[PDB]
RNA sequence: ACGUACGACCAUACCCAGUGGAAAGCACGGCAUCCCGUCCGCUCUGCCCUAGUUAAGCCACUGAGGGCCCGGUUAGUAGUUGGGUCGGUGACGACCAGCGAAUCCCGGGUGUUGUACGU
RNA sequence: GUCCUAAGGGGGGCUCAUGGAGAACAGAAAUCUCCAGUAGAACAAAAGGGUAAAAGUCCCCUUGAUUUUGAUUUUCAGUGU
């Protein structure tokens, strides 16, 4: 059973814009990803509800932030016309960024884990263009 | 319009209820959405007249936020 | 009044149509037992929010004069008082007394049985939180006599002690004491105050099955002397007031759901 | 074991109070055992608390909040008495029964306000009070001063306390006309 | 003339004997626990927070008429069945504190026969309503970093609803009225302890020394701290019950009591009192 | 029990004070010059009543003091030692175990001179204790001294002598 | 039984002094980078729990002088209400009742206790 | 005849009158230190038990000088938002 959430947990400030996308790591709760307009993706402990991670490296605002479904990869996509992929439990860009997208990277969806062939995982980037 | 609260030149223009430039009315904002910060909705709030609507025709008014 | 603190005070024991929650003092005389104060003890230890002590003897016989008690309860806007006292003739006696416009309104002794007298301290159970108003029960049949008399004005009297703060609402976990008076019409019959913890367990209903435990304090008493109220400042006194938030009806005027 | 008693006379209950009254007698044994005294009293206890739980948890209104689990009592119905009389109008002051004779209506409040706007300094300003208008000039660095008015005026005293003189008269008026009032309402 | 006279002795009103001892102050306690927003009924909870030498002490506690009943403790030399042995005063130990008091408080109401009224009268659009209870200080300064607040925070993190602000917590700025959550978490991982060790080793090598002696001895290095203390949050969530036994002497109950009285001293009879007495006048008379 | 290392006697503190009696710019200078002896800024004082005969008015600053601790505290009293010739009288030294003296010119405490400052004199005050004075100072548990560890004006004496090798005539 | 944290009665617990205190705990203590606050890191706040010490706090016991607290006695007595009921025209003198003291004196005592975690 | 970012409210720290013993001028009475101090000070009232980690006294914040809504209470309304 899921208790309602009734009251506030964490106010945790950090991002210099609008957060633009969030979402929850698939292995608890306890870690959160968000996307903002300050052009960075921060990575969240919500249990003491502190920073853990700051992800830089976009020149444009972060639309869309997605976990990997194993919870080893966090994808963001930006309005740079790029996507890059992150290390969730170091910080760090994971190879170089992906380029390709004429415009603005609006939406991700990440392969299902039991489809994964080849040894890696596949990416669709769903953009302007 | 809710209310007509403060005409500027007269109390008794205020009781009138006469709507000239300058004038703090109470408007229904029902339709902006407001919500205060326990939670409820906001539906009256104050805005001031800023134009001379025996000239134009209308009344044009200004939320005071 | 040049005070706003004082002001504050004066507001506070002005006349309202809605009362304060009722104070009472607990005083006792110039010679009373310890079995009197243990029993003074365990009656504030269940009121303590809403009552004032005091520390001194004070050499008053109240069913001759009470002046110095009228005095007391204008200066410490207490409207209920106990009053511990010992004798030969009485030994230990608790006298409640209700006043009205700083003026006694009726008084009653309650005898209390030193010899079955348990305070609360000799029960080994989880006592009340402090200001919890408990449940009441009166049971038996001395408390429909059709003329007022000593068992009618203690049933008052002590539900006006034990009556606490009313509230239109009240939590559910907040039901888990109750106080029992028991008295039987007729030598003399002996009022029994009883206080029990209240536990509930699963009977296969809705309805849980209730149990109780005991809490203390056992006191069994004897009424005493009385005196009862002028009839003009007893009209006073149950005069009830309307609150302004108790519409006036007019007829063929009504309010609608919107 | 059940959850409902059964007597010859049923309870009668005040749930503002949380009182029940139980009209039954309470055949308490003639024994000297203090234990089978208390079991017996015991039992009366557990009829009283069953059925005022049975009361409550049936009769009124259950809601749960934030806070809780309430029940939605109703106002208390045993008479009790007051501690202190109703209370009552006031007598009315010579002004109030004066006022009522002329129909002179009360101010509003915002006619009674302590602001008015100073077209002169293009500023609001209190009427009254701490840097009143009423003291208006009182610590300007040069006052107007006419000849008659000072040569009228006593020795040692200045042109700057005359409207603190003109408002202690006033206030004195005022006090005096307010205790006439008071002690004609303690005389009533 | 003496002050210090039998009308003195008489007519002196003591305080109360908590007051005397300097250990409680009533005039909180009765805004505390004897006044309420809502007249429900309700019981009250209050997390009892002190602070001695060598430990941090929190307690859960309801005010009944014969005394206040404790629902749940911890104490900060429980968290060496947790990993940490050294500081157990400070900033870290107390948010650990109060998150073990926290976790053992849900797991005690099993929010990690008899049944309760709430059950018995559950309606059906009802949900499940958090732990509350309030703040109490005591006697401490209510200062912006103090420990006190940690100790809220933990519980609060842990899962307690305590009503509380954000200006008392270290890192908030007066004049932006903000939070620095960076140095809130360096706060809640110890890491002022971790610049300290670091700017003494690198300053002070003999007071980094005599300060942190059994940091060096037991080996616990200023860039371990954070994961030390990481990995005490998650088993304290994992275990809140895990049970500690230190290097103190055990013995029964009973062989305390012995122990005891082997070295309490007993009262006079009146017998020896009279003999003692008797004595006295003899050698006086003598 | 005498040797206890928690019996030992140490300075708590030392006061230095001004009393000029006016207020404005003697007050002042007066307070500049407890600034620069000691290290610190100064506490100026009113005057708790009026009287006429000293010129005073209520709420009036009219003095001017410090508080030392510590070694600047012990090196203070050192040179009002110096400037004394490390004498004092028995009279100086109090019930309680405090003592205290005072001095008509501050330059020969080693302070040069000069003259839009002018000449003060000053009360040097200093208040000795054990280890253990914060049972009576602490917020939470606040409690009395014992009578043992209370200290004694043959105490004071007996360590003012064997400290500085000074006389007490 | 001892210790600590919250307490309940709020001197049988207070005022003054002396002696002793295993264990653990309290405490005195040590250090001012960070949070915080002072004329002064005195207090408050932060860091160590190592090292010294039971000297003080705390606890126990003892001792005077006070004070305080229980119980008896005073005593159902003073005092006060009743022609109340007998005389006295009446006031009043007894008697009958109802209420109802305190001083003096004697004896005893100088803390009991709840919850939780420990020694 | 003068002076004031008014009073009030909330929070926090501190403890007063007085006495004893000490400190250059300083001497009954100027300021500083310690000890003892049931309030014997202050502030309100007219206690026969007001208040001491405060209701006293100093800091911080507000100072916005009489808010909004009401089908409800009482009175009024030839100008009945």
């Amino acid at each position: 059973k899921v208790h309602a959430v009734s009251r506030l947990a964490h106010r945790i400030p950090g991002h210099g814009q609008p957060i633009l996308s969030c979402q929850f790591s698939p292995v608890s709760s306890s870690r959160l990803a968000t996307g903002s307009g300050d052009n960075t993706a921060r990575i969240w402990d919500t249990d003491s509800g502190t920073p853990k991670f700051t992800l830089k490296g976009h020149t444009g605002w972060v639309l869309g932030v997605s976990w990997s479904p194993d919870g080893k990869y966090l994808a963001t996509c930006s309005m740079d016309t790029t996507v890059r992929v992150w290390d969730p439990e170091s910080g760090k860009q994971v190879n170089q960024e992906f380029r390709g997208h004429a415009k603005w990277v609006l939406a991700l969806a990440w392969q299902p884990y039991h489809l994964w062939r080849d040894g890696t995982a596949r990416l669709a980037s769903a953009s302007k263009d | 319009i809710l209310s007509v609260k403060k005409n500027p030149s007269n109390p008794l223009y205020t009781q009138l209820g006469v709507l000239t430039k300058g004038t703090i009315i109470e408007v229904n904002v029902s339709d902006l959405g407001i919500v205060t910060a326990s939670g409820k909705i906001a539906w009256g709030r104050y805005a001031q007249i800023t134009n001379n609507p025996e000239n134009d025709g209308c009344v044009n008014a200004v939320l005071l936020v | 009044p040049r005070n706003a603190r004082s002001k504050r005070a004066l507001e506070k024991r002005a006349p309202k149509i809605v009362e304060n929650p009722k104070t009472c003092l607990f005083l006792r005389g110039t010679t009373c037992s310890q079995i009197t104060q243990d029993a003074m003890n365990d009656l504030y230890a269940m009121r303590q929010v809403h009552a004032k002590r005091f520390h001194k003897k004070n050499a008053i016989h109240p069913f001759e004069d009470a002046t110095s008690l009228c005095f007391f309860s204008e200066k410490n806007d207490c409207s209920l008082m106990v009053f511990g006292s010992s004798n030969k003739k009485r030994p230990h006696t608790l006298t409640f007394v209700r006043m009205f416009d700083y003026k006694v309104l009726d008084m009653l002794e309650f005898y209390l049985d030193p010899d079955t007298y348990r305070s609360i301290s000799q029960f080994k159970t989880s006592k009340i939180p402090i200001g919890m108003r408990p449940m009441m029960v009166f049971a038996g049949t001395a408390f429909e006599s059709p003329v007022p008399n000593a068992f009618t004005m203690a049933k008052s009297m002590l539900i006006d002690f034990f009556r606490g703060e009313p509230s239109d609402k009240i939590d559910v976990e907040g039901l888990r004491f109750v106080v029992v008076v028991t008295a039987d019409e007729p030598q003399k019959p002996i009022l029994r105050l009883r206080v029990y913890g209240i536990r509930t367990k699963r009977s296969g209903t809705r309805l849980p099955r209730v149990e109780v435990e005991e809490h203390g304090p056992r006191m069994d008493f004897r009424l005493g002397r009385m005196r009862e109220p002028d009839p003009a400042m007893l009209k006073e006194a149950m005069k009830k007031a309307k609150t302004p938030q108790e519409e006036r009806t007019k007829k063929n005027i009504s309010m609608d759901l919107l | 074991l059940p959850v409902t008693v059964e007597k010859p006379t049923p309870y009668t209950f005040d749930l503002g109070l949380l009182l029940a009254n139980d009209p039954n007698p309470v055949n308490v044994p003639k024994t000297t055992d203090t234990q089978v005294l208390e079991q017996h009293l015991a039992s009366v206890a557990r009829d009283g608390a069953q059925v005022l739980i049975n009361q409550l948890l049936t009769t009124t209104t259950i809601t749960a909040t934030k806070d809780g689990v309430l029940l939605t009592l109703p106002p208390p119905t045993t008479p009790l008495p007051r501690e202190k009389p109703v209370p009552q109008p006031k007598p009315e002051t010579k002004w109030q029964a004066f006022a009522r004779r002329r129909g002179i209506k009360p101010k509003t409040r915002e006619q009674r306000r302590n602001l008015q706007y100073n077209p002169t300094t293009g500023q609001w300003e209190r009427k009254w009070g701490y840097k009143g208008a009423n003291k208006r000039g009182e610590t300007d660095p040069i006052i107007e001063v006419s000849a008659a008015k000072e040569a009228m005026r006593p020795e040692g005293t200045s042109v700057r306390g005359d409207k603190r003189r003109e408002i202690r008269a006033r206030v004195k008026k005022n006090q005096k006309q307010m205790l006439r009032n008071q002690r004609i309402a303690a005389e009533k | 003339k003496l002050v210090k006279n039998s009308a003195y002795y008489s007519r002196f009103q003591t305080k109360f004997k908590r007051r005397r001892q300097g250990k409680t102050d009533y005039y909180a306690r009765k805004r505390l626990i004897t006044q309420a927003k809502n007249k429900y009924n309700a019981p009250k909870y209050r997390l009892v927070v002190r602070f001695t030498n060598r430990d941090i002490i929190t307690q859960m506690v309801t005010s009944e008429i014969n005394g206040d009943k404790i629902f749940a403790a911890a104490y900060s030399h429980e968290l060496r069945a947790y990993g940490i042995n050294h500081g157990l005063t400070n900033w870290a130990a107390a948010y650990a504190t109060g998150l073990l008091l926290a976790r053992r408080v849900l797991a005690k109401l099993g929010l990690d026969g008899e049944y309760t009224l709430t059950e018995a009268a559950e309606t059906e659009d009802g949900e499940r309503r958090p732990f509350k209870a309030i703040l109490d200080v005591g006697l401490a300064r209510t200062s912006t970093g103090a420990r006190v607040f940690g100790v809220m925070k933990g519980a609060s993190d842990g899962g307690i609803f305590i009503p509380h602000s954000e200006n008392r917590f270290p890192g908030y700025d007066i004049e932006t009225e903000e939070l620095d959550t960076e140095v809130l978490k360096k706060y809640i991982y110890g890491g002022h302890v971790a610049e300290y060790m670091e700017t003494l080793a690198d300053d002070d090598e003999e007071r980094y020394k005599s300060q942190f002696v059994k940091y060096i001895e037991d080996d616990v290095e200023a860039d371990s701290l954070e994961e030390l203390y990481a990995e005490a949050h998650k088993q304290i969530r994992a275990d809140p019950f895990r049970k500690y036994v230190s290097d103190a002497p055990k013995k029964s109950k009973e062989e305390w009591k012995a122990e005891s009285l082997k070295y309490k001293k007993a009262k006079l009879s009146r017998e020896e009192r009279k003999a003692r007495v008797e004595a006295k006048i003899k050698q006086l008379l003598a | 029990k005498a040797q206890n290392p928690m019996r030992e006697l140490r300075i708590q503190k030392l006061v230095l004070n001004i009393s000029v009696g006016e207020s404005g710019d003697r007050l002042t200078r007066a307070a500049k010059v407890l600034e620069q002896l000691s290290g610190q800024t100064p506490v100026y004082s009113k005057a708790r009543y009026t009287v006429r005969q000293f010129g005073i008015r209520r709420n009036e600053k009219i003095a001017v003091h410090v508080t030392v601790r510590g070694p600047k505290a012990e090196e203070i009293l050192e040179r009002g030692l110096k400037v004394k010739e490390y004498e004092l009288r028995r009279r100086n030294f109090s019930e309680t175990g405090n003592f205290g003296f005072g001095i008509s010119e501050h330059i020969d405490l080693g302070i040069k001179y000069d003259p839009s400052i002018g000449i003060y004199g000053m009360d040097f005050y200093c208040c000795m204790t054990r280890p253990g004075e914060r049972v009576a100072k602490r917020r939470r548990c606040k409690s009395r001294i014992g009578a043992s560890h209370r200290i004694t004006r043959e105490e004071t004496i007996r360590w003012f002598k064997q400290r500085f090798d000074g006389i007490v005539r």
